[PDB]
RNA sequence: UAAUUGCGAUAACGAACGAGACCUUAACCUACUAAAUAGUGGUGCUAGCAUUUGCUGGUUAUCCACUUCUUAGAGGGACUA
């Protein structure tokens, strides 16, 4: 049983491509930055209504291929976007207006994250590099060592007031998570063990764990603060996006069939958010490739493979 | 000058045409393979890429003198506004022009029709070609004219690959019974292309991956 | 004393964009690596020309003409015009815009 | 119509034979992966091979195929 | 400088460049408002996108369109393409996205080449004939 | 609100301005009026026979407001047309240069046009004045 | 099928030409490069008409800014997804 579980609160529709990334703003909680496959980003002012959870307020026309990652600085004024035209763009979320282009990636930028400080912009790509940037365009680090594509990089929300280590954590398609220490721009931890590759990785919000998986579905949980190995959650499908909740230890897993929300402490599967798909077949099921817990971890935002952002508010039991 | 750039480029093409046809007629028994025209300050270099350029250089200042003089006095060129250089062409087995002239010569040598032809073809393949073809056609001893082909290696026939890797050369060897088209079409080695496509457009290479590393239970190395 | 501003307009015209734009970008980078001022290449439209020929037949044509303006001392203009000679490419070295 | 020759089927086939993971039925990543993995001489014929890998991986996701 | 976008509409060889700037509501065609065009049958067609989303819609944006090329039919189609593209560009870039989707709804439901690029063009003539398909005229000897 | 002759439709303005210069009486209708062809690309003499010159003066005046300049030959290229070649199809010919040139000289004499630099004819300040004024008249008679 | 293009049975198995593949064009580039030998606005200066702001001129330089329309280069884009 349970005393809380995720209930489908609403849907968004202004997209045409696969919503490949969502991003949550702690600044205004009614914001949804959305990176999508249709070469633009839709910023949404989230109204909260049952059928229309928000309204589409801007297209970010200006990326020239498939936009893969977007990250909000938690204030929600900066739209940091990664696309497959080898560009990163610092848009204004409510104006458009690319502030700064980041070019230097040799292939499709699959990742963008900024620090909790909102100063230091990392980006992973299909050229198996990691490029760390200022906000104003300076590619200041190029981390090498992955034998296949750096699928995602995320800045560790660092435990002890960013205790001299701006740790960033890469998932690579050479089946290795590499925690990088941006002090000397070198390797800090090799997290090996994956059976297929790693499409995605996520840190705990205190910056102590790593949950990382790919096609096999083996979400290897790591003690990133210890830089060693804890255990593995198996989700059995091709895992695409992972995120801890910012309040609790719920890992929402974007599988090849939908969403599996696990609890880490205590260890159980909370829910299997596959909304019923009428029409769609067995392998034809729309599945999230992006999903994020909210600024409070209350609503789970999810960009699926049917071009739809679906939202889930956690409802208490009755 | 006062030449329209349209007319300028057409006139430059006419000049390179007179270069190519004239130095074809001229240095054929030196195995003329080509001219190139390179104008620099104070020079205009017509380079005779050919097989036997020591017969072009001349006795301590000769016929290259006389050839620059011929070009000079026809084209109203000042001495030094026409400069001919010569150059020993590399690997004339791979040269359809030079082997077509060799076919012209060996027909005018009164040599064989097929033995020497497949010997030339053999010699092209000993130069590391990807293919080669020799056509001899005309009338000898039969009023009805006839044709013989001599091929080895591998040849493509259509497309931009024709525009990439084959050289075809038609050469009228004039014999006492009739006149004979030589056509040497050498498919050059695409591995030796060096200025473009290294293989066919048909080429797809699938890399055979790895003996992979399976699971390797976490095995964390710390750095 | 030498090296006076004499405002060179270089017209670059050829029939193959590889050699033409190699020498064009070489003019550009060779100029800007000792910090000249260019009007970075202005691409005049290519000329389209057609040739009807006789069971009929048709050819065409490609005049690629550009101008890079190096408002430059005469020293490195003379250097950049003596160096990087190439078959096929016409360089026209004209002077201050009049 | 769009009928595929022996070589496109053969290349997609061998890409299954040694690469069943890395190439599944999403065409847009099969694009990038065939860029990563094969020396296909034109973007067109790469997209043709990538579309038939889309077709073949797509029909191996629901059962085996001859050969 | 005002809140403004700039677009263009293209029919067969008539090109139309449109400046959607913020102003008091002009919709001008080369020296003259949109009502003076003459064709004078096709004026209703150059009325069309205004009338699909409510006519007002330009009281915040002056529209100045210039025309080069083509013929008057291709001219009117090019300028109405340019005006509707500019209208959805202004309601994209300055007004919010769902307003641009309301414009997309009210246009797309009616759609008459207001937005999308049509790919049909005069297709080459061949020797042995006068046109793109038709040959010469013969008599079997 | 403000007016221009670009702000007015052309045809009704040209009718009103033909009648206006008819009222004016500043004509220069040299003396070979209606015995003339007025355009080499036509056959018959014009139909009204008292005027056609004010019509053409109105057309030239508004066409010169809307343009930087046009010449004598430009007005020949304009008011020329397709004359039938009979047994053969049609072809465009420059008009009678005298007629259009005399329209230019007529509008120059009144100060409706002025000989332009670069060649051609610019609209004069009195030309812009009188054209926009009776263009406002042509709108306010249809208000 | 457009194709001995293939599928798909099938005393073979791997080959070759050709087709395909490649060359080039009408398409999209609101992302890159620039352009007084292409366009944009503003600004100077100013003609006319209404003025309450404005509209329309003109100006191969009165200057400033842009490359969206124009150019022509790059690739991407399409593989019937």
């Amino acid at each position: 049983a349970s005393n809380e579980v995720l209930v489908l609160r609403g849907t968004l529709e202004g997209h045409n491509g696969w919503v490949t990334s969502l991003a949550t703003s702690a600044g205004q909680p009614n914001l949804l930055l959305s990176a999508s496959r249709d070469k633009t980003l839709i910023s949404w002012k989230l109204t909260g209504d049952d059928q229309k959870f928000g309204v589409p307020v801007r297209s970010f026309k200006g990326h020239s291929h498939i936009v893969q990652d977007c990250t909000l600085t938690a204030d929600g004024a900066y739209a940091l976007s990664a696309s497959w035209d080898k560009t990163l763009r610092l848009w204004d979320v409510a104006t458009g207006e690319t502030y700064q282009r980041f070019v230097g990636h040799k292939s499709d930028v699959m990742s963008v994250d900024i620090d909790k400080k909102a100063s230091m912009i990392i980006s992973g790509s299909r050229d198996k590099t990691i490029k760390v940037w200022t906000i104003k365009g300076q590619c200041l680090a190029t981390l090498l060592g992955h034998n296949d594509w750096v699928s995602q990089v995320r800045v560790v929300p660092n435990e002890k007031a960013d205790d001299d280590s701006v740790t960033i954590i890469s998932a690579g398609n050479d089946k290795m998570v590499k925690a990088w220490n941006l002090n000397q721009f070198q390797i800090e931890a090799d997290f090996i063990g994956h059976n297929s590759n790693i499409n995605t990785l996520t840190a705990s919000p205190d910056g102590t764990l790593i949950a990382s998986a790919g096609k096999d579905g083996e979400i290897m949980l790591w003690n990133l603060a210890a830089k060693k190995a804890m255990y593995t959650l198996s989700a059995q499908d091709e895992v695409f996006s992972l995120a801890f909740s910012p309040n609790r230890y719920w890992l929402a897993a974007a599988t090849a069939t939908g969403i599996k929300v696990f609890s880490l402490d205590p260890q159980y599967l909370v829910d299997d958010l596959r909304p019923e798909f009428a029409g769609y077949s067995k392998a034809a099921e729309p599945h999230a490739v992006s999903l994020a817990w909210s600024a409070d971890g209350q609503t789970l935002f999810a960009g699926y493979t049917d071009n739809v952002i679906r939202v889930w508010q956690v409802m208490t039991a009755n | 000058a006062l030449i329209s750039k349209k007319r300028k480029l057409v006139a430059d093409g006419v000049f390179y045409a007179e270069l190519n046809e004239f130095f074809t007629r001229e240095l054929a028994e030196e195995g003329y393979s080509g001219v190139e025209v390179r104008v620099t300050p104070t020079k205009t270099e017509v380079i005779i890429r050919a097989t036997r350029t020591q017969d072009v250089l001349g006795e301590n200042g000769r016929r290259i003198n006389e050839l620059t003089l011929l070009v000079q006095k026809r084209f109203k060129y000042a001495p030094g506004t026409i400069v001919l250089y010569a150059e020993r062409v590399q690997d004339r087995g791979l040269s359809a022009v030079a082997q077509a002239e060799s076919m012209k010569f060996k027909l005018l040598n009164g040599l064989a029709i097929r033995r020497a032809a497949y010997g030339v073809v053999r010699y092209v393949m000993e130069s590391g070609a990807k293919g080669c073809e020799v056509v001899v056609s005309g009338k000898l001893r039969a009023a009805r004219a006839k044709a013989m082909k001599f091929a080895d290696g591998f040849l493509i026939h259509s497309g931009q690959p024709v525009n990439d890797f084959i050289d075809t050369a038609t050469r009228h060897v004039l014999m006492r019974q009739g006149v004979l088209g030589i056509k040497v079409k050498i498919m050059r080695d695409p591995a030796k292309s060096r200025t473009g496509p290294k293989a066919l457009p048909d080429a797809v290479t699938i890399i055979e991956p790895k003996e992979e590393e399976p699971i390797l239970a976490p095995s964390v190395k710390d750095y | 004393q030498q090296q006076q501003i004499i405002k060179i307009r270089i017209t670059l015209t050829s029939t193959k964009v590889k050699q033409l734009e190699n020498v064009s970008s070489n003019i550009v980078k060779n100029a800007e690596q000792h910090n000249l001022v260019k009007k970075g290449p202005v691409r005049l439209p290519t000329k389209v020309l057609k040739i009807s020929t006789r069971t009929w037949e048709t050819y065409e044509m490609r005049i690629h003409k550009r101008y890079i303006d190096l408002e430059a001392p005469v020293q490195i203009v003379k250097r950049i015009t003596q160096i990087t000679i190439e078959p096929g490419v016409d360089v026209e070295v004209v002077v201050a815009s009049n | 119509g769009r009928v595929r020759t022996k070589t496109v089927k053969r290349a997609s086939k061998a890409l299954i034979e040694r690469y069943y993971p890395k190439l599944t039925l999403d065409f847009q990543t099969n694009k990038r992966l065939c860029d990563e993995i094969a020396t296909i001489q034109s973007k067109r014929l790469r997209n043709k091979i990538a579309g038939y890998t889309t077709h073949l991986m797509k029909r191996i996701q629901k059962g085996p195929v001859r050969g | 400088a005002v809140p403004s976008v700039q677009t263009f509409g293209k029919k067969k060889s008539a090109t139309a460049v449109a400046h959607v700037k913020a102003g008091k509501g002009l919709i001008k065609v080369n020296g003259s408002p949109i009502t003076l065009v003459e064709p004078e049958i096709l004026r209703f067609k150059v009325y069309e996108p205004l009338l699909l989303v409510g006519l007002d819609k330009f009281s915040n944006i002056d529209i100045r369109v210039r025309v080069t090329g083509g013929g008057h039919v291709s001219q009117v189609y090019a300028i109405r393409q340019a005006i509707a593209k500019g209208l959805v560009a202004y309601h994209q870039k300055y007004v919010d996205e769902q307003s641009k989707n309301e414009l997309k709804k009210a246009f797309t439901s009616y759609d008459r080449t207001l937005l999308i690029a049509d790919s049909r063009r005069p297709e080459p003539k061949k020797f042995g004939g006068k046109g793109a398909r038709s040959r010469f005229q013969k008599s079997y000897r | 609100p403000g007016v221009s002759v670009r702000d007015v439709a052309a045809q009704d303005f040209i009718n009103a301005y033909a009648s206006f210069l008819q009222r004016q009486g500043k004509l220069e209708v040299p003396g070979y009026v209606d015995i003339v062809k007025t355009s080499s690309g036509n056959e018959m003499p014009p139909q009204d026979a008292e005027g056609w010159f004010y019509k053409r003066a109105a057309s030239v005046a508004r066409h010169i407001y809307m343009r930087k300049q046009v010449g004598v030959g430009k007005l020949n290229k304009l008011y020329g047309g397709a004359k039938s070649r009979g047994v053969r199809p049609y072809k465009h010919i420059d008009a009678s240069g005298s007629i259009n040139r005399k329209v230019l000289q007529a509008l120059e004499k009144i100060g409706i046009v002025e000989i332009s630099p670069k060649g051609g004819r610019r609209i004069s300040e009195n030309g812009q004045r009188d054209l926009d004024r009776i263009a406002a008249q042509t709108l306010e008679e249809d208000e």
